[PDB]
């Protein structure tokens, strides 16, 4: 049987966040037709 | 991953190459020629032929691959051309979809069968869809024969690769094949797992009516011949397995460019002495 | 030489948070109209405002 | 004997610093870079250069990757040695740089003051002031050529070059905002100058060229550049008068992970006067004369060292309501903490606070993200203004919380913050992860 | 254009250019730990005053404690000129004890002598606006001063102390108020009445840590490689005429050594390391009829002319053999300086390393005096000739004499800065190495 | 009051403090090899003088070599304000040479080049009271000078000289010391009756290693990647009114350099790079009656008055295709020293540099001049018209129009810094590119 | 403080507004008593 | 020096002391004859 100290967290630390991005291919191709 | 590399390229020779002159279709393999059948579910390009009779209903010919390993241990890095594991579902990436009549071809993006699940003793790769890009080309043939061509390329790469993985019906005990230097027939069935060298010039099998196997085209960088590690073989087994490796484990140094590299066998059925009549024609 | 098992440097007790911490609430509790929710749920709002803890096991020779 | 009796006194200690070795200093290995080239080539400003006026430049494409820009004007002196301060400073009201017509980044008139005032060190902001003021006495009619580096993420150092090789779909541009008044050129205080010159200017960019494979890497592989940026809108201050001590709750609208907040006080007629004005040595024109006039600065000495001309009093930040730090004086933000954080000097009424162990590094070293609270609050205190600024005795001779009566001339109040962004580069477009 | 130098490559190239490894223009930053910093003020126990003991007991309300500054209200109890860093005269020594047991100490003098050699270009002189009056300001003016310490975790974030890790010992810091503070207290050395008492207060920035780096601290034992000061005062030997004085010093240090460094300092002048000489800025009064060379121009005390200095040369002897060869004081004032960190050293300090770069803290080489039976540092000195009060005499002779004020420099002080290990473990700490 | 900003963790953070790599406060010392460094005098081989050259051999007393410094004891002739870095433009030429192959050869110019772009702040000052009188003191006064040597190995440890295993061909060095002395010899061409000769020593600093690392120096091969100096000087067409001059100035430069540097000089001035004037600091007796622009205020000799410089703009021109657009003097002047520095340059000391740190030691981009078969340097001068005895036209003039006394600064000394390989093996070191 | 917080912060002038608005009656008038010199003390005249 | 390592290090003193302890007889005597004036010699005289 060990005593110990205790170190309170608290709920606050929270979830962490997510980030997400991109660019739609908005370039496709080139000089694939022509009108 | 910009991994760029100089000189430790050995001279792999991509002596064979895939080329397409077919139209594009929807999502069904429905061919026929000269009475030979052939069908796909679209599963995959392959599942069954014949002349009125099929040579099994499922786990028809299909390209497979083999990532660098520890040691060529197991089923670990399978980058294959159907989740066979899913089997109704073709998780896969298929982008052209040529096909004409007699011969249908197929160019898809493959998957790794584990996926990005860490199981068995190591993890695996990142996510279930690589960047490895393979074809197969199927050409049926006047004479009653089909030449089934595959390709492989990636950037960067010394693994092992799986021309063909075919588990046909079990009826196939009776293994014979032409040795090189067509001193005989050599006829082995006891052993039920044979691992063939270049002495098998053309391999049958056969419980009444035969199939044979007859390997044309490999990569080989035998430009100027080097001592580097570069071979092909079978590991024949109820399940039919033709594969070629580039590397073992880790060379001292060793890469391969990633260019298109393509393997050509012959594939044809038949009466055992019609089969044999042909492979003897050497 | 000095006992004080606490450091004593605002950890323990304080709730630092910004009030947008509210959404992190309302999505635990999944309804936002939460002006009169937390009147009719005091048992589940003070249990989502108390504690966990870490332990610092040492062990030293006995004489 | 010799330098032999220092290896045979060897012990014990010694192999907690020399045991089993790791490192020598005595063979270094230096590690092969990316061949590369740098031009500087001159851009196209579009629009009439001059006083007041707008202008701007498409950036040209002739490098891969920037990595520095300088502007340079010509400018000639309207009065007599002591009439100017960083007059290519006060010219230049603001930068705006956009990718694709997304706005990056802004600079104004008044921060790079602050910036110079309180990142750049002895000689590199001397040879800083050399390009951008007169520094040796030079009379009215003397012309000289004056370059303004600007201080974008991307500038003085090659670490974030912007790569035009990557943006190969999204325009790159510079809008310029010209001064309608620059001191000792335009005007001497509110007093027009006859004859005075339109600047000419030219956008002059350092453009890196880089070698085959690394040309290519940047063209075809996504970018995630980890990058600098300046936000700032400007406040109104509360300096006190007699018989008070002023205070203010300045709200903050900030947003991003932020490095440091830094601000000042100043008098918007005189361009970098961020102290009173007083009748002793270099603070006032005249100064130590009968004909000193109080009202007005020693322009080329308008920025000093002594905090006793300065207005804060002390100050604190705080965050959702709950104080930040305990308050500290006006002399910790203007001595202390660049001392700790920066390693240069400040001079008296630029101030500072980091959230940042190093802010003057380009690399992360603690940041204060606005972006998850609700509200930030500079609360300021200030110094009572009734000491009689004409007399060189009495702005000498006073108690801390006091300063000089001209101190109410520093009307304006401008709160910089210094944070993070992600520059997100693919597909030959480019823009922010986080808007701003 | 650019391109032209780019493809005009050659063999010479080969080595600098061939399989690159990095490129200068994509940078990669590392991700960092969560922390905030935060300046709070201690409890100073004790009677704040002038030749008072104060001690500050370094309250737990953080996980890492980095940068500590000592801030001090004085008023100007002279005209300007007469004060030289009264907030750091005035700070005449603080030590720093863990568990009771000493880690360091600094004194006055050595904060002057690490200000002379370390602290350089725009830091010195914004120090000296933290701890000095430099605007000419005069009696009665009123400055708060500060004083930032410079223990082994007060300049890097890296050798934070560990409190969290320190669950069972107090950190205190033990400061002596000098009673004679030159132009708040005396001018001179007489007492100027009705001088205010200073106002002190001690800062401390904490560091707090987020969850996980909190508990890695809480819980692991750590090893810290950290600076420690040795310092015992001695007495110079400093001559009067036709001779050139020597005294072979006796040294008592310990530990990995990363330089020695000394000064001859007038005990009653702050910071005089030179003799006073009549001329500008170099003593009260400089070239008028009123100067005198037995009052120092305070604000001016400092000095770059080598010729007010009283080292002629100087050599180290490790257990009685020379360490090198006899060098003359120029060298130690002048050139170590230059080769181990790149400042500017002003006259009467002086230094000798053992490092390549002491400046820094990774270890650079270091003489281990724990191992050494006997180290001794001679010093030579220059006649004491020349009549203070005539600049054509001061300003007009050679490297071997010095004026005949030097005999006020009868205080010897000889720093040496070492390495020792701070060994953490179940919140409890103390030094790896004890001699 | 510091955890309220903790838990601000948003999704801005993920790309600073998510999954951490770096602990900031956690510090990791690594273990090096245990030496001592000691300065051990040289012997001078042959007679120390005015206008004498003499050599030292380095004696092996230890198994690396990294600064060097050169002691003089100089006595000044004149008063206070009479000297301008004597001890630096004594020390003339010093030529580095290891087994009959030249390493590098530095120059009294080259030194003060180096210590107008590259030393700086309490550096350079502190540079200055090793080899100048900075203190107003008079004539008669003597001291001891130290000149620190600017070699490849000098100035960091990383490139010392192995002696342990460069045992057949030794290093030695030549030193040319200069004939006229400003304030010491001469006053600018008039003799200074009674000088002294110089009295100069040459300390070395050896590095003593520890037995392993001792015995591998001593074995294996080594290379080492080091600076040169590249150097020949020239005359340029400086004219005074009606004409303004242009050259196409050719240039000997062969391997992968940082950078040009270069100035316009007097040759009887050290340091001289400006034109002189009746302003402060410009001449000598400069705004009194006395004032006179032939002759300096020497101790004031360098400025940062740009007025005074007599470039226009120059630009880099290689195999006839320009390398960068045209550029304005006061870009080499104030800009590139700026961007690739970060100190002070005064007026008439020019850098143009190829490197992005040229300060530093590892390579950081080079113009590789042995692919170039003609590399020129244009340079545009301004038109040298302005009484230089009217502060009122010297302080108050255009941009492109400089003093009339800047016709005397003909001497165009453009510097080169390239990296090249030194190879040690089996006692024998050498160059690899010659 | 209480655990290195700050709980509260009290100023004369709000010891002032507490005593001009909360404390009242009697209490008040002994207040003032506490706080002051109210029985009209002159010069010199000490006080607890 | 041998090889760069001082091996013995001599000073005038030393010399003499030497001299005073261990040259004797006509060996001292000698001795002082080379480095001395010993035959009552007078300003001017040049001696080897």
């Amino acid at each position: 049987p060990l005593l110990t100290p205790s170190s309170q967290l608290l709920p606050k630390p929270s979830p962490e966040a997510a980030d997400f991005a991109q660019f739609a291919p908005k370039n496709l191709q080139a000089q694939n037709f022509l009108t | 991953t910009c991994n760029t590399f100089s000189l430790n390229v050995p001279v792999n020779n991509s002596i064979a190459t895939i080329d397409f002159a077919e139209h594009v279709n929807g999502a069904v393999f429905k061919i026929e020629y000269n009475r030979v059948n052939f069908i796909a579910p679209s599963l995959y390009p392959i599942s069954g032929l014949g002349t009125a009779v099929v040579f099994d209903l499922q786990k028809g010919e299909k390209a497979s691959q083999r990532k660098i390993t520890e040691f060529g241990n197991k089923d670990i890095r399978i980058a294959d051309e159907i989740s066979d594991i899913a089997a109704d579902d073709h998780s896969v990436l298929i982008t052209t979809k040529l096909m004409s009549e007699s011969t249908p071809g197929e160019l898809s993006r493959d998957v790794v069968l584990n996926g990005e699940i860490a199981t068995g003793r190591i993890n695996m790769n990142t996510g279930f869809v690589s960047d490895i890009i393979h074809t197969k080309k199927i050409s049926i043939i006047d004479d009653g024969i089909v030449d089934y061509y595959v390709k492989i390329n990636v950037p960067a790469k010394y693994s092992h690769g799986i021309v063909e993985v075919v588990s046909g019906t079990f009826l196939n005990d009776i293994m014979i094949h032409l040795v090189r230097n067509k001193n005989k027939w050599a006829l082995m069935d006891s052993k039920m797992y044979i691992v063939n060298n270049t002495n098998g010039f053309v391999i049958a099998k056969n419980p009444d009516t035969a199939m044979g196997v007859s390997l044309l085209e490999w990569p080989r960088g035998a430009v100027v011949f080097p001592p580097y590690y570069n071979f092909k073989k079978f590991k024949n087994v109820n399940k039919w397995s033709i594969s070629q490796q580039i590397a073992s484990c880790v060379n001292t140094s060793v890469k391969i460019p990633g260019g298109e590299y393509s393997w050509k066998i012959r594939l044809f059925f038949g009466p055992i002495w019609q089969v044999q009549e042909s492979i003897n024609s050497v | 030489f000095r006992d004080t098992a606490s450091i004593g440097f605002s950890d323990t007790h304080q709730d630092e948070k910004t009030l947008r911490f509210l959404k992190k609430q309302i999505s635990q509790f999944i309804k936002h109209l939460k002006e009169y929710y937390p009147n009719n749920e005091l048992t589940k709002k003070l249990v989502m405002k108390y504690s966990d803890v870490q332990l610092l096991p040492y062990t030293k020779g006995a004489t | 004997a010799g330098g032999l009796s220092q290896l045979v006194a060897y012990g014990a200690q010694d192999v907690y610093l020399t045991g089993n070795p790791q490192i020598t200093f005595f063979k270094t290995v230096y590690r092969r870079y990316t061949n590369f080239a740098i031009e500087s080539i001159q851009q196209t400003i579009n629009g009439s250069v001059g006083f007041g006026n707008k202008v701007s430049t498409q950036i040209s494409r002739n490098g891969d990757l920037i990595t520095d820009i300088v502007v340079e004007f010509v400018l000639t002196k309207g009065g007599n040695g002591g009439t100017t301060y960083y007059p290519a400073e006060e010219l230049l009201q603001d930068v705006e740089l956009e990718i694709g017509g997304q706005r990056i980044d802004k600079h104004y008139n008044d921060w790079f003051r602050t910036y110079d005032a309180l990142f750049r060190m002895n000689d590199d902001r001397y040879n800083y002031r050399r390009m951008t003021d007169w520094v040796n006495n030079e009379l009215v009619g003397a012309q000289k050529r004056f370059y303004v580096p600007l201080i974008f993420f991307f500038n003085q150092t090659p670490g974030l070059a912007l790569p035009l090789i990557a943006l190969q779909y999204h325009e790159v541009k510079l809008y310029f905002t010209l001064a309608s008044q620059v001191q000792g050129v335009n005007y001497n205080g509110s007093s027009a100058i006859a004859g005075a010159a339109q600047p000419t200017m030219s956008v002059w960019v350092d453009y890196i060229f880089l070698d085959t494979q690394e040309r290519t890497r940047f063209a075809q592989l996504p970018h995630e550049y980890l990058i600098e940026q300046l936000q700032f809108t400007g406040s109104e201050t509360a300096t006190p008068s007699a018989t008070t001590q002023a205070s203010q709750n300045i709200r903050l609208n900030f947003n991003h992970p932020t490095k440091y907040l830094a601000w000042n006080f100043n008098n918007p007629t005189n361009y970098g006067q961020y102290t009173a004005l007083a009748n002793i040595p270099g603070a006032c024109s005249g100064a130590g004369t009968a004909a000193a006039t109080v009202t007005t600065p020693d322009y080329g000495n308008t920025g000093t060292y002594n905090e006793q001309l300065a207005v804060l009093d002390s100050a604190k930040i705080q965050l959702n309501g709950q104080d930040r730090f305990a308050t500290r004086k006006g002399s910790y933000f203007n001595k202390v903490q660049p001392y700790q954080s920066i390693g240069g000097v400040t001079p008296a009424g630029v101030y500072l606070y980091s959230f940042a162990l190093k802010p003057a590094g380009r690399q992360p070293s603690g940041t204060c993200n606005f972006s998850r609270i609700d509200n930030a609050t500079l609360s300021l205190t200030y110094k009572t203004c009734s000491i009689d600024a004409t007399s060189p005795a009495a702005v000498l001779g006073n108690t801390e919380t006091v300063t000089a009566n001209t101190a109410t001339l520093l009307t304006a109040l401008n709160i910089y913050a210094k944070n993070y962004n992600v520059l997100r580069i693919m597909s030959g477009m480019g823009g922010l992860a986080y808007a701003n």
